[PDB]
């Protein structure tokens, strides 16, 4: 076409440190797993207030909220949601 | 996975990478936060479509969709084999989506045949 | 006796995830103040984290910012993933 | 890699534990902060044996190895490995902390010895 402009591979990488692109993938990776729970697991965000112990507020500031989580709170989600996080070599 | 295409206008501009660029451009947490929140739900628009469901994308009017990062609103469409395409952006005032918008939306829709 | 076995006993799937990540990350860091030399001043050089939030990482303490714990790892060149169970 | 054991005394029956337990009793984790501790620095061995292991885990004197940040605790472990385990924790003053302990410390290889017949 014409005005048919950047993908985003490359604006993503004009604009970002890869570090903030790696702090990045990672959020949108846990993001990923509460789509997941909603559209194919069916859990309700409430339901896993209830087997984790994490306040349904705290869940969705994942999704929606401006600061990164405490790390304990994302273990506790991921492992209802039957994931942990690992170390594994950078790139 | 999905390609992701800024739409560029006639003059040749990315009104959706203008505006990113001046969030980067400028400094304070806000900036990067709602730029992080931007650079977290395009690349969940590229792994997930429209399969996202919400919070992350509302359908609209027709083709036109919002993506929306905090009070980001940005207007893409379905695109080739198959992927899309950002129109351009603005920032949520009201509870009812300005039709304002979606016209500005849809003719840059218009312009991309062709 | 045997660890494993009263690990699973003392504790069970619960607060082992947040022993076997603390721990992951007790080695990266003894790892690297041991094995390439890499100091903690110079670690706070290469990531930007304040050294203290990094020498209450290394500690138990109670958990770090995801955030935080993702630039130290990056600058030894290791990152979290996310991984399926058991 | 390093499979770690427990111990034997007389009954059996044998103790260590309810340092790990009856904290198991008290309230939530101020108990469990105080030994959420060891599930960490005993994985830490099997994971690591030690190299590493220290700054912490520890030597005060003669064969050595073992431990942790905070009040405390112990001087542990046995040669034929990777394991180890044995004997007790009972806790302290510091900083002086024992020229009596070090043989509280041994004490021990009574333990490492016939013990290990």
């Amino acid at each position: 076409n014409n005005a048919i402009g950047s993908n985003w591979k490359d604006v993503r990488a004009e604009l970002f440190s890869k570090e903030e692109i790696l702090e990045s993938d990672m959020r949108v990776a846990i993001m990923s797993e509460l789509i997941e729970a909603r559209n194919e697991k069916g859990i309700s965000q409430k339901k896993l207030e209830e087997m984790s112990g994490v306040s349904q507020p705290v869940i969705a500031r994942m999704e929606t909220g401006k600061t990164s989580p405490q790390l304990d709170t994302v273990l506790k989600v991921l492992a209802s949601l039957g994931k942990t996080l690992a170390v594994v070599p950078l790139e | 996975m999905h390609n992701i295409y800024f739409y560029k206008d006639k003059n040749g501009n990315e009104p959706v990478f203008d505006y990113m660029r001046e969030l980067t451009s400028k400094k304070g947490k806000d900036s990067r936060i709602k730029l992080n929140k931007i650079n977290d739900y395009i690349e969940l628009l590229s792994q997930h479509g429209t399969r996202a469901g919400e919070p992350y994308i509302k359908h609209l009017d027709a083709e036109i969709w919002e993506l929306r990062p905090l009070r980001d609103r940005i207007l893409f469409v379905a695109w080739m084999d198959g992927s899309f395409v950002l129109l351009h952006h603005f920032m949520k005032r009201t509870q009812k989506t300005p039709k304002r918008e979606i016209e500005q939306a849809k003719r840059e829709l218009a312009d991309l045949k062709e």
